[PDB]
């Protein structure tokens, strides 16, 4: 089966980091989980990773380090519209202070806090923190 | 009958060998009159368990050593023990040789020398 | 190593390595001990790698250097072939010995009057002295011991690999200890012959002194006679 | 009439030298994650600021052939207004003796907490860093961060250990069997500890490896001292 | 952690463990610095500065720190190819 691919996708490298682990092999490899990555790389959670190629979907390894705390997904995926959003924040983050929920636009896939820049709504994928 | 000797016997009487381990004898009559000198005992039934008990001791303590308690010339022989042994001044034989799988860690380690070669049958138990 | 020859191992040491049978480990295998093995002779025993052990003596050896107290890196052991080897061991080096029968509790008590606080701990065999262990993760020592193949590892920070089932594995190995100590801190250094060798860490081997020390009173009298 | 004290002679390594002063704070203490062995190190760097509130005096009781034993079993909090807290529980035969045994055993377990800010900074931190947990056997507190003036927001039993802690503004909920308060006080100590153990991106910046007061301060313990 | 004029606050910044990047509470007794000390490389001597390290309880009980301080010589020394 395998019904939604990313959210059995995070819980293998929420696993890993709490044993205390640096490599992690993650499959089968989707564009949404690499552009989830990209912004969660930028803020600094994972390091460097590296996408192998299969004709099948692709295999992906990744670098980590225990700055990362837990990241989770949501589903099913719901609709926001810039007032339904601090509920959510609310509910889902440790605090107001850091936390990032994520979500993808018709503007491309990105945290909260740049969607609020830009005046745009879209569906809610995961978060981390 | 009964008469298991109590702990208030025993945890004096190893003491008082340690300490006034020359003046004891073998004797029943000697050993009291030492342990009447030495200490008080304050009763005289008390005195005449503690003697026996005492040369009790005194008999294993002239063969090896007990585990209760110690005394000089045990620790004498303990070290004479504890340096050196007859056994090898060599080490081990000087020169001992290894099979092949060995060699081969050796190879790529820079050695060369001082091996021999035998390659036993498969495999564990067969 | 680090320094390019004047502490890698020498021809002469892999000689007493050989001879005290160390390579040579048991038929049991952890999932820890893996690297340490290079492989399998045609029958059950598995050979340890001398070189990967000659590393993990040295900053061993190194960390016993580092503090500045030599009277506080507590040396436990407990099984008999590691009585007389401890006791040259810390002896000739300050340290303090803990023989035999551990007696629990003397690494947290207020009361018992044998009650140390170490910094280090250098164990033989996990599995005999498996009590202080336990012990040192509820006061903060760093842990140091010989650990065999089939010894696991769990309260140790790092392992001097050694066959070491009872044999002259055991002697060698501490008083090669006691040797990089001195070469480092000591005036001993030069690096060529030491006065004290491995002939006298090894087992008492009790009814084997009495028999020697007979044959050779009996030796004695006949070179007189 | 006579005069002077002459109390605590330090047995414990750590307490010969706060004794001989070469150890300024607790806080040193901490950061190298050592065991406190002995009450008077605390109340010596403490012990004009440390209150104490004692929560139940419960008896408890076993049967025997010859009918009831009962012993008192109390529980009693401590801490000071500026971040530092502990309990304690301990039972004995009789009442007061059980009472000074947990006095004792709550000022050998203090800990220190972390309080942060709401959204932004004026200074002075008021309320807890980020939404943490504790657990003790089915009970369960959620601490929950909150904005300054609301008060602690909780039942009786937390009200008491969050107010000495410093800890001004909170939002809790509870979940489970609070009846049982030994459950229920032991779950928020737990979640009070969690603060300093809870990762935040300040932190991120790695330490610089400090050498410890045992290291250095070596020097005078090599005499006879253990 | 900052504030409105940067000024530090917290009553002591906790050590962060070397090989688990997590940091280590006020009771946590399983914890070890362990110091290794360096030499002068020339003779193989004492000289003074040394290695320290840090470890958390965590991977020490379920023994794993053996293999970190392994690794954290190896990109140092004294460690070469082991």
């Amino acid at each position: 089966v395998r019904m939604n691919v990313l959210a059995d996708a995070l819980k293998s490298i929420n696993n890993a980091e709490k044993r205390g682990k640096r490599q992690v092999l993650i499959r089968p490899c989707s564009k949404v989980i690499v552009r989830f990555l990209t912004v969660m790389m930028k803020h600094g959670y994972i390091g460097e990773f590296e996408i192998i190629d299969d004709h099948r979907a692709g295999k992906i390894v990744v670098n980590l380090t225990g700055r990362l705390n837990k990241c989770g997904v949501i589903s099913p995926r719901f609709d926001v519209q810039l007032k339904d959003l601090e509920k959510w924040q609310n509910n889902l983050l440790p605090s107001r202070q850091f936390g990032f929920i994520v979500l993808t636009t018709s503007a491309g896939i990105m945290d909260h806090e740049e969607a609020r820049r830009k005046h745009t709504g879209g569906k809610i994928l995961g978060f981390f923190f | 009958m009964g008469r298991v000797r109590t702990k208030t016997v025993k945890k004096a009487a190893r003491v008082i060998i340690e300490k006034y381990y020359t003046r004891l004898g073998n004797d029943f009559h000697t050993n009291k009159r030492v342990c009447e000198e030495i200490a008080i005992i304050p009763s005289k039934k008390l005195r005449n368990k503690i003697a026996g008990y005492v040369t009790h001791l005194m008999k294993r303590i002239q063969r090896g050593p007990v585990r209760g308690i110690s005394i000089k010339l045990q620790e004498e022989e303990r070290e004479r023990r504890d340096n050196y042994v007859p056994e090898v001044s060599a080490l081990d034989q000087e020169i001992i040789e290894v099979d092949p799988d060995t060699k081969e860690m050796l190879k790529l380690l820079d050695f060369g020398s001082l091996s021999n070669l035998q390659v036993t049958q498969p495999t564990v138990g067969m | 190593s680090g320094a390019l020859d004047v502490l890698q191992m020498k021809e002469e040491d892999v000689l007493k390595f050989l001879a005290a049978g160390t390579h040579l480990g048991g038929t049991n295998l952890d999932f820890q001990m893996e690297q340490y093995i290079y492989k399998r002779k045609s029958d059950g025993i598995y050979i340890i790698n001398l070189k990967r052990t000659w590393e993990k003596l040295l900053l061993a050896a190194r960390a016993i250097v580092a503090i500045e107290n030599p009277a506080d890196v507590s040396v436990i052991s407990s099984r008999n072939t590691g009585q007389r080897a401890v006791l040259k061991f810390a002896a000739a080096t300050g340290a303090t010995p803990i023989a035999g029968r551990f007696t629990p509790g003397t690494f947290t008590n207020q009361i018992q009057a044998a009650f140390r606080e170490p910094r280090l701990l250098v164990v033989t065999d996990p599995r005999a002295d498996h009590q202080p262990l336990t012990e040192a993760s509820y006061v903060n020592l760093p842990t140091i011991a010989l650990c065999n193949t089939d010894s696991p590892l769990r309260y140790v920070d790092i392992a001097i690999p050694c066959n070491n089932k009872g044999a002259h594995s055991v002697g060698l190995m501490w008083w090669m200890l006691a040797r990089e100590v001195l070469r480092m801190r000591g005036t001993i250094s030069r690096e060529h012959p030491w006065e004290v060798m491995p002939d006298l860490y090894f087992y008492r081997d009790p009814e084997e002194i009495e028999k020697e020390e007979q044959a050779a009173a009996e030796k004695a009298v006949t070179k007189e006679e | 009439g006579k005069a002077g004290d002459k109390e605590w002679l330090p047995v414990t390594k750590l307490g010969r030298l706060v004794k001989d002063m070469k150890i300024k704070s607790l806080e040193e203490i901490y950061l190298f994650s050592l065991p406190i062995k002995e009450s008077e190190i605390i109340d010596f760097f403490l012990g004009a600021a440390l209150k104490d509130k004692v929560l139940k005096i419960m008896p408890v009781q076993k049967q025997t052939q010859a009918g009831q034993r009962t012993r008192f079993k109390a529980f009693v909090a401590i801490g000071d207004y500026n971040g530092h807290v502990g309990l304690g529980m301990k039972c004995s035969k009789e009442v007061a003796t059980a009472i000074r045994g947990a006095i004792i055993l709550a000022k050998l377990s203090i800990v220190p907490v972390r309080r942060g800010y709401w959204g932004n900074k004026i200074g002075k931190p008021h309320t807890v860093r980020c939404k943490v947990t504790g657990r003790c056997g089915s009970v369960l507190v959620r601490l929950i961060p909150a904005p300054r003036g609301t008060g602690i927001i909780s039942a009786p039993v937390p009200k008491k250990l969050l107010l000495m802690a410093g800890i001004d503004d909170c939002y809790t909920s509870a979940g489970g069997c609070t009846a049982t308060l030994g459950n229920f006080a032991k779950a928020t100590f737990d979640a009070i500890s969690k603060t300093y153990s809870y990762l935040t991106p300040d932190l991120w910046k790695e330490t610089v490896f400090t050498k410890s007061p045992y290291q250095e301060f070596t020097d005078h313990l090599v005499k006879t001292h253990t | 952690m900052q504030s409105n004029a940067g000024e530090f606050v917290d009553l002591y910044v906790p050590r962060k463990c070397s090989a688990s990047n997590r940091i280590i509470g006020a009771k946590d007794h399983a914890s070890i610095p362990m110091n290794v000390a360096e030499v002068d490389k020339v003779t193989g001597r004492f000289n003074g500065q040394s290695k320290t390290y840090a470890i958390c309880g965590a991977i020490r009980r379920m023994g794993e720190s053996d293999d970190s301080i392994l690794r954290l010589a190896k990109s140092h020394g004294i460690v070469s190819q082991n």
